[PDB]
């Protein structure tokens, strides 16, 4: 939406949603975990170009780093889905197991994300299928029989 | 009608199913359906056919 | 990012994802575990040259050892799947068993990899099958009856 | 129609199924389907046939 | 190309993946009871000459004795399958029982080995089955009726 | 062929596979147990002349007793099957029970042994079944109607 969504904010959301780091803890954020999470996010986004498809993520240009302060290029409507999917992958670093409510939330967010991406390709006519005399293939149009190609 | 199979159930065996009408195979091979733990949940037959 | 993915980075990912060694740890195991992991990766890829098919792995040339600083040649879209499979294979070295969430992640990543290499061979006509008079085998084309071979 | 079997359910017995129409066998041998721990989950019949 | 796979290295692989002798949590190096493992490998290959079929193993010539420094003659694509199958026949020596993940890995590797050996014998013609007049058995070919033998 | 099997080697393989006498544990052999094992092997081999059929075992001359240094006459491809079948019978002497993996190995080896022995007898024509006029039973062959006797 209005505010841009940076790569570090998504990682912080995932860390917060299962205690671990939080903003209320009296413990540190251990800056190494941030680099690990940002690299995990980058790899998981590069994988998502296959099954869910492209959603507009802005990959790092050149060969330097993902650098958590960078903009992600994602709409704010995908924050919860991406964050839950990332938390599911990075939980086992700390040797933790997800609870059923977290799984339900992740599934609901993923379904919302995939609803906004369907195509339903729709089939076209074969190509040797005749077009009827009612279509007047002489004068109005041309090429009796459907093209079925293009 | 076309048979419907899972991706992992037929990987590496496509050339036998591709030529089932030219060559005369004594049988056709297929794998079973396994879950994430490695247990068998379904047989080696195709899941279904189109209508 | 978009940088080359070395063979040592993949084994480090697998070691980190189950809390054996990390940059947050205080142990880091031993170089011998790294050599074992790299050799296991090489043998895994050799085996994968059969069932999932080739995915572009770069093998060691000649008689020398793989080494962890060598470039793997894999696209970054595959490292999650490769790392999870490698973790599953080398867990039993340390006498550990995977948790259900790790198995679910491994299966999802493997499915994403499988989706990207599908073929669906699309069988042909036979060779004794006639081609009709409708497409003028005499003048336009030649050889009535399909070739069905090549 | 072609029978469908698993790879390890017929290994070593292919020559008997190959010549079932020339020779006149009293029976045809096959193995059972076993899971990863060695238990029997299915019989010795073929899993299914094509349509 | 690449390095040759000797015996003993397969035995060492088998012992390394159930925490019997390794450098991962072991300061109690393996005894000289490698001879039992090598003889087990030899006998199990001899048995494999029946069901899975020949795969290129190199047996000892003359009386002699295997020794772990002899070249096995196997391609590197088979070492995981061979090693897991060997491990399954060695645990009862040490009064140990396999865990489900090891069984799953062994089954996957064995399936990969089985996939690379299929033949599908492709049954013939009858022998007294006529060949039609369309084949022009007078002049082009000879011997109307299929040979069905050879 | 390497070395001949020798009965004592078959008995010691069975004793070692269940941790009763070997160097991988706290064990040493006793001669009386060896005599008992060799006698059990002889009786079980004599019994096998019925169900699995003959496999080439060399029995002792009918006045003296078997010795552990005698050549068994078995191919090396059968050692695992024979040894597992013998261990199953010998276990109850020491009041022990087999674990599931041992049972699975024994069944695998037995199946491999029996695969190498099938005959599939194949039926023959009845004897009052006519042979057709196409066989030219008067000039080329003789005896219209199949013999089907042997």
């Amino acid at each position: 939406m209005a505010t841009v969504l940076t790569k570090g904010e998504i990682v912080l959301f995932a860390l917060r949603k299962f205690a671990i780091a939080s903003n209320a803890s009296l413990t540190d954020v251990e800056p190494q975990s941030i680099e690990d999470g940002v690299n995990d996010l980058e790899d998981m986004m590069s994988e998502w170009m296959i099954n869910p498809g492209d959603i507009g993520y802005a990959f790092a240009t050149g060969d330097e780093q993902p650098l958590p302060d960078d903009e992600s290029g994602l709409p704010r409507k995908y924050k919860h889905a991406v964050g839950y999917q990332l938390l599911l992958r990075m939980l086992s670093d700390y040797s933790l197991e997800p609870t059923p409510q977290v799984l339900s939330n992740a599934q609901r967010s993923y379904d919302a994300l995939m609803t906004d991406t369907l195509v339903v390709p729709s089939m076209r006519r074969r190509g040797d299928f005749p077009v009827g005399q009612g279509n007047k293939y002489d004068v109005f149009t041309s090429d009796r029989y459907y093209p079925g190609d293009l | 009608q076309i048979p419907i199979v899972g991706m992992e159930q037929i990987r590496g065996l496509e050339k036998h199913w591709e030529a089932r009408n030219k060559k005369r195979p004594a049988f056709l091979p297929l794998r079973e359906v396994r879950d994430k733990s490695g247990n068998i949940i379904a047989g080696a037959t195709p899941a279904g056919y189109t209508q």
